[PDB]
């Protein structure tokens, strides 16, 4: 037999790119506190580097608890994570505008920032990999997959680093060696012919540059194009200090 | 790897602050008589969460360890301090189990792993007596020191033990069928539940039925691991 | 090896086609498909068994049953593995939950004859086998293994779902990945099952004179446990095999059993309607108790109440009432009083013959003695215990010591044997009738000595419900009349080549479980106003008397009639008593217990 | 035979039926308001059990004569054990009528009735799967243990399944042309 | 609806028999039948055609899907798809049990026949199960049934419309 009988297309996944603006309506104490709370946290990733070393166990069993405590998005959730994901997006179009004040603030929270996608990008189960990689602009299509067993024996007795089971469970495919540019250049691990046999971390670097190109255009743009929208700036003082 | 998150979900339901906060109260009490279990009733977790309620009952081991590791990170957000007092925390369980009530003589090999609520009649116990969960050796000479879990020379006061008991139950005589004689099963306590029963009380013991290894004759023998035990009169 | 591969597969093939295609009837009505059907209405009912009969497979395709035969543990796992893979095209799709295949178990059954344990020639080790006999012992239930994981323990390296061979045969782990012992099983990873263990005694008629009974060993597995205990009769089907230098033990692997003697089916239940319904019930079955016995009519009618019994009652504070009936029959030899008892041990459907002489305290009700294992003492019961909702047949029981008749006076009021010895205390259950017989102190009954005749004291024949005195006569009439009974009844000993015995006995277990009365309020009025009358008249005989009588009149006795009034509309399935059956009632007791006393 | 129908779960009884008239003389609690004679006379405040069709007929809205009170295995306390597994509790050792005689308390404006509805509703979808496999598969057997639990409104589901089977194994077995004699048989 | 009402209707389908005598054109109120001519062809609706099979006066000719090769691929179709799949006639059951009865003395293969019917049988019962179950557990109020035969939905309709209708009324009891 055959039966018969909206935030979804949002943010399928907790993981946004900031294309898209949200067109609609905020308080004042919405953005206000929305931006002062992930200023919070920006600290706090530092001051948990400066407690213990970066990306353990440690760090990532302490900064989930501060997402869950702070209420923004999460390793995705399949009931409504819509919300954190919307104030999430919305706080970091609120974000670009404090510490763009000065150059080394910019890349103080540029970098809490990397550490926190670095994690979040550590956390991925392989469904999570297998559709934001076909879902999102980030493609990177893999090619004669076979063929891998036979770098599995050269890739073994070429690299110090790499390993047979890093093979699979790194899982291999073929894309350039400027991809792995690093690597090549280091000349650490089996690139042959110009072609790397590559797994998600440094599709995961790519992603860490573009971002940082594409969000110093858009602090440029905020350096530049803001004054309209300036005829409140009250918080920029208590936020620089 | 989902019991991460299953963990997750048992640190959003203890966090019950939100809602009329009832389970951060009984924690503030454990706390407060410096005890190191608490006692849930299946009933509130069935009514916030059916799937983790009835997964529970069927995987009694794989799940109760994410409730346990839940309940200690709750107890350190409270108080850091109090949660180093004690290695580990238990959960015990009481309510309504529906199919999972049995009798020494309806528990059966297709119960095994199964939360499981056996009633019945004390017969016998074996005496108290300590087990080892970790020792510790020491060197003066040096200020070295070792460890292991299940020259120097041991550090009685830096390895720790924890106590073990033996009970028997035996099914109610009154509910017997014709002609045959009562069925019965063993059952362990440990730890802060030893010596809560004695011969000729009516208990009802909540635990997990497991088999016990014994060349191999491929034959073991099942035991009950107690969870709670309750009396009745 | 590859070929012995290719022969598994094709013979699998063969095996899956029988159950698929084989079906019964005729052109002439129509068709049906026999084990397809089978084996769907018992997985949607979460049963996971079939009982496939030999007789069918060997018509179906000779070779398949003559491998079956010759060489059945190598064969009965491939028809297994087939009838599993035939549930779930038979099924498939499943709803929600149901996605994950079970596991049939394959059962034998055959209408072949039998061979006694004797006859098992040391050529037929493997083969399999059909034997009758008596299960003597019965083990409780245990786990047994059918797959395993094993972690090292030196290296924690692992090796995972290791199979176990089925039967009393054990296995031994790998030593490769070390210490010598390296490997340690896992529990949690034990996949499981019930098993269970017997002893059977060859038949007493087949065993020759001048030698021992065989025995033999069972191992019984699944949806066979605890379906049989002790002191039963049973068909076994079975595969035989093995377990001074060159002795092995040797035991049976069941495969099938039958009860020799289940739910009763529709039709049976349209037959014990009608049998209730017909209305001169009560004269056709008072025919069909000992019907060779020429005589006595009351007794049968007695005997017949005896069987269906009373009802059993729970009040509101909490306390019980018994039910159940107690007989006694006392008097003349020669007058076939023990034959009576050998025709109601089994006529019932659960009944024990013992002799009061040959039987101790301790063997009537229960014992306790030291385990032949372990150091531990142990409970065992005794013959009131094994025949628990039945009858017991206490013959020659004027010869028992009184420190042993003192025994039973709890089990025969209370229905439950309390114990208090070598350290245990418990109560058990006893809820069962007793049928006694017995001679005058005299050997035959002296009327010229009146009361000394018994010497029974009140304290147990006050335990009864009914008390007969039978005694012999001499009129001619009836002695022609028995002498030509008793000559034809011999000589149709070869001529011979209402309702039967097997037919009755199915009978009395469905009433006594479906049907339960309770007495109508005139009924009741009727019955009170005569115990008053009764009373009196006995306590003016022992006032008139210079002597006491040895059969007092109670409110025993009063519960005595009410058991006998709910046994007589029991019988036609009625739920209320009637003045009819009162009156009936109070006939059977003012003969017994009025002439008695 | 015609056998009027039972009109129990709707807004009212169906008034010659025959098990709507068995259903409503159940017993239910009730406390006094008025004071009332010559039944000597019962004093106000007095606790009584009283039939529910004289309790529908003496509470009139007001509630003037008379206050009601739902029996215990309709309170929360038993809903909740209801809840675990619906399959296991026995609905013919409750009232033989459990949905007839619970949907009829509605009637009383109980603040409790979004609760009792959401308790019925979810009790019967719990238990109908089991119905439909044993009635539907229960060929030529026993069939005393599986009808055992059963509510009078749940057995007529298990006797319509049966009778569906029925008739098929007859057409394909060739019975079904046959001619016979009907209820007459008895003579 | 009883059995033998349903297989009072599929008695209707047309059938080829070859007569083994002669007779005329014949009138009656559901149509014209004939000439009948001895060793030759005719359409006859079945239940006529049974009639004569029986008193020994014709041969049946099996109707063209009744063959081995286009029964083994509707029977994979039909295991294979997520819904009820198209039938080659809409009484297959009874047309079987009729000619298969009767008449397989001209009807080669009649043995292996069985099995495939019996097996498209066995799947489209286990989808109606299934889709009764889901009917009730998410309390749906309609369903579509394009390809169910009057024979299958006969079999087990009965309940399923007993069971919703008492569902229904125990949902709505709150608003009178
Ligand atoms: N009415 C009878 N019909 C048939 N056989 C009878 C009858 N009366 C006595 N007998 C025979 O009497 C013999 C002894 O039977 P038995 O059952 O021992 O009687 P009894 O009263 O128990 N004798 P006893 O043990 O000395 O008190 C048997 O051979 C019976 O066949
Ligand atoms: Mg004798
Ligand atoms: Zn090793």
């Amino acid at each position: 037999m055959e039966f018969s009988g909206q935030r979804n297309a949002s943010y399928p996944h907790c993981l946004q790119f900031y294309l898209q603006p949200p067109s609609e309506n905020i308080s004042l104490i919405e953005f206000e506190n929305l931006a002062i709370d992930r200023v919070k946290l920006l600290k706090s990733v530092e001051n948990l580097g400066v407690s213990y070393v970066k990306g353990t166990e440690q760090y990532q069993s302490k900064l989930e608890s501060e997402l869950r405590k702070l209420k923004f998005s999460y390793r995705e959730n399949l009931e409504d994570e819509y919300e954190p994901r919307r104030r999430d997006h919305i706080s970091h179009f609120i974000l670009r505008l404090a510490y763009c004040q000065s150059e080394e603030l910019r890349r103080w929270f540029i970098q809490q920032e990397m550490d926190l996608l670095r994690f979040r990008f550590s956390i991925l189960p392989k469904d999570k990999i297998q559709d934001f990689l076909k879902d999102s602009q980030l493609q990177f299509e893999a090619i004669s997959d076979e063929e891998k067993t036979l770098r599995e024996q050269e890739i073994v007795a070429s690299s110090p680093s790499l390993s047979g089971l890093k093979l699979g469970f790194e899982s291999i495919y073929k894309i350039p060696f400027a991809d792995a540019l690093d690597l090549f250049r280091g000349r650490k691990v089996y690139l042959e012919d110009g072609f790397a046999y590559v797994p998600l971390k440094d599709i995961v670097a790519i992603i860490l540059n573009e971002f940082r190109a594409k969000l110093s255009k858009a602090l440029a743009l905020t350096a530049r194009s803001l004054p309209a929208v300036q005829s409140d700036e009250r918080l920029q003082p208590l936020l620089n200090h | 790897v989902e019991l991460r998150e299953a963990q997750r979900d048992y640190l959003d339901f203890l966090d019950d602050e939100e809602d009329q906060g009832i389970y951060q109260s009984k924690v503030r009490e454990l706390i407060s008589d410096n005890q190191y279990r608490l006692i849930v009733n299946v009933n509130d977790l069935r009514r916030k969460n059916e799937k983790r309620a009835n997964r529970l009952l069927n995987n009694a081991f794989e799940e109760l360890v994410a409730f346990q590791r839940a309940l200690k990170d709750f107890v350190a957000s409270i108080d850091a301090t109090y949660a180093k007092q004690y290695e580990e925390f238990y959960v015990g369980l009481e309510g309504s189990f529906g199919s999972k009530h049995v009798s020494p003589r309806t528990l059966t090999s297709c119960f095994l792993s199964c939360v499981v609520c056996v009633e019945g009649i004390v017969t016998k116990c074996s005496l108290v007596r300590p087990k080892v969960v970790r020792s510790v050796h020491y060197c003066p000479a040096t200020k070295k020191t070792i460890e292991r879990r299940y020259p120097l020379e041991t550090e009685y006061g830096l390895s720790v033990y924890k106590d073990h008991q033996t009970i028997t139950i035996q099914e109610m005589p009154e509910k017997a069928p014709a002609g045959q004689l009562p069925r019965s099963v063993d059952v362990i306590l440990d730890d802060d539940l030893v010596d809560k029963a004695k011969p000729g009380d009516r208990v009802q013991v909540v635990g997990t039925y497991r088999c016990l290894p014994g060349y191999t004759s491929g034959t073991f023998r099942t035991v009950l691991i107690a969870c709670n035990v309750k009396q009745m009169s | 090896a590859d070929e012995g591969q290719a022969r598994k597969s094709q013979l699998q093939r063969r095996f899956k086609e029988f159950l698929r295609q084989y079906r019964v009837g005729t052109d002439r009505t129509g068709f049906t498909f026999k084990y397809r059907d089978e084996l769907k209405r018992h997985y949607n009912l979460g049963e996971y068994w079939i009982e496939v009969e030999m007789e069918d497979l060997a018509s179906f395709d000779e070779d398949l049953a003559d491998y079956l035969y010759k060489q059945p543990a190598e064969h009965l796992q491939l028809l297994e593995e087939a009838a599993k893979e035939v549930a779930d095209e038979v099924t498939r799709p499943r709803p929600s939950g149901e996605e994950v295949l079970q596991d049939i178990q394959v059962m034998l059954k055959s209408d072949a004859s039998p061979s006694s344990i004797r006859s098992l020639k040391s050529d037929m080790m493997s083969h399999l086998v059909k034997i009758p006999g008596i299960i003597i012992a019965a083990s409780a239930v245990r786990a047994k293994a059918t797959r395993i994981s094993i972690q090292c323990r030196s290296c924690r390296n692992t090796l995972t779902n290791i199979a176990m061979r089925p039967g009393l045969e054990g296995y031994a782990l790998p030593r490769k990945c070390c210490p010598l012992d390296p490997y340690f099983i896992m529990p949690d990873k034990c996949k499981c099952v019930d098993f269970q263990t017997l002893k059977l005694q060859e038949l007493p008629d087949a065993v020759p004179h001048g030698e021992m009974p065989r025995h033999m060993q069972l191992y019984c597995d699944r949806y066979l446990c605890d379906k049989v205990v002790p002191g039963n009769r049973v068909t076994i089907m079975g595969i035989y095999s093995i377990k001074g230098v060159g002795i092995r033990s040797s035991y049976i692997r069941v495969l099938g059993i039958q009860v020799d003697t289940g739910a009763v089916s529709p039709q049976e239940e349209e037959e014990f309607r009608r049998l209730a319904a017909l209305p001169n019930v009560y004269e056709v079955i008072s025919k069909s108790i000992a019907p060779s016995i020429f005589g006595g009519t009351d007794m049968k009618k007695a005997i017949a109440c005896l069987l269906f019994g009373g009802s059993r009652k729970r009040l509101p504070d909490g306390l019980t009432r018994r039910g159940d009936i107690n007989l006694l029959m006392l008097g003349d030899p020669g007058t076939a009083k023990s034959q009576l008892l050998k025709f109601v041990e089994k006529c019932s459907p659960i009944g024990v013959y013992t002799s009061g002489k040959g039987s101790s305290a301790a063997g009537l009700t229960a014992s306790v003695m030291r385990d032949p294992s372990s150091r531990n003492f142990i409970m065992e019961g005794g013959a009131m215990v094994l025949a628990d909702g039945g009858v017991v047949c206490i013959d020659e029981f004027d010869k028992m010591r009184e420190d042993d008749r003192v025994a039973i006076h709890e089990a025969m009021e209370q229905q439950t044997i309390s114990i208090a010895k070598a350290g245990i205390t418990t109560t058990l259950n006893s809820r069962c009738s007793v049928l006694a017989a017995a001679n005058s102190v005299f050997g035959r009954w002296d009327e010229t000595k009146g009361e000394d005749n018994i010497d029974f004291m009140p304290t147990i024949l006050s335990r009864f419900d009914m008390i007969f005195i039978v005694k012999d006569e001499h009129n001619e009439e009836r002695d022609v009349m028995l002498a030509k009974h008793v000559i034809t009844l011999h000589v149709s000993a070869l001529t011979q080549t209402e309702i039967d015995l097997a037919k009755l006995k199915k009978f009395i277990a469905y009433c006594r479980v479906k049907c339960g009365p309770r007495l109508s309020a005139e009924a009741a009025e009727k019955l009170k106003n005569r115990y008053i009358i009764m009373r009196s008249g006995a306590r003016q005989h022992e006032r008139d008397s210079d002597r006491r009588s040895s059969i007092p009149i109670t409110v025993r006795q009063l519960e005595a009639i009410v058991r006998i009034a709910e046994a007589l509309s029991k019988m036609k399935l009625q739920p209320f008593a009637t003045e009819a059956d009162v009156e009936e009632a109070l006939r059977l007791f003012q003969v017994s217990t009025l002439d008695a006393a | 035979y015609f056998r009027v129908e039972s009109g129990a779960l709707g807004p009212e009884e169906n008034f010659l039926s025959l098990d709507d008239i068995l259903m409503s003389h159940e017993k239910l609690p009730v406390r006094t308001e008025t004071a009332m004679p010559r039944l000597n006379a019962v004093p106000q405040g007095s606790k009584l059990e009283l039939p529910l069709w004289l309790a529908k007929g003496l509470f009139d809205n007001k509630r003037r004569i008379l206050s009601v009170e739902l029996p215990k295995i309709y309170q929360e306390g038993w809903r909740t054990v209801f809840s675990a597994d619906p399959n296991v509790v026995d609905l013919h050792k409750m009232g033989p009528h459990f949905y007839g005689f619970g949907s009829q308390l509605l009637h009383f404006d109980s603040p409790e009735n979004a609760d009792i509805s959401q308790s019925l509703l979810q009790t019967f979808i719990g238990r109908f799967r089991r119905i439909m496999d044993s009635s539907q598969n229960a060929y030529n057997e026993d069939t005393s243990a599986l009808v055992a639990r059963l509510d009078e409104m749940e057995r007529g589901l298990f006797q319509t399944g049966q009778k569906g089977l029925n008739d098929f194994q007859c057409w394909e077995k060739g019975q079904a042309s046959q001619i016979t004699a009907s209820n007459l048989v008895q003579n | 609806m009883d059995a033998a009402e349903v297989e009072f209707l599929a008695e209707k389908e047309l059938v080829t028999i070859i007569p083994n005598f002669s007779l005329d054109k014949i009138y009656l109120i559901g149509g014209d039948l004939g000439p009948f001519n001895p060793g030759l062809p005719v359409e006859v609706p079945l239940w006529l055609a049974i009639n004569l099979k029986q008193r020994q006066k014709c041969r049946l000719l099996p109707p063209e899907w009744m063959d081995v090769e286009k029964l083994e691929k509707m029977r994979d179709h039909e295991r294979k798809e997520e819904t009820f799949t198209p039938m080659p006639s809409p009484y297959y059951m009874e047309l079987t049990k009729l000619l298969l009865n009767h008449a397989s003395d001209n009807i080669p293969k009649a043995d292996e026949i069985r099995t495939l019917v019996k097996d498209m049988w066995d799947t489209r019962i286990a989808k109606l199960r299934v889709s009764a179950d889901s009917f009730v557990r998410q309390q749906e109020a309609h369903a579509k049934l394009d390809n169910l035969t009057l024979m299958e939905i006969n079999t087990s309709g009965t309940f399923l419309t007993q069971a919703l209708n008492h569902m229904y009324k125990l949902r709505t009891n709150l608003q009178p």
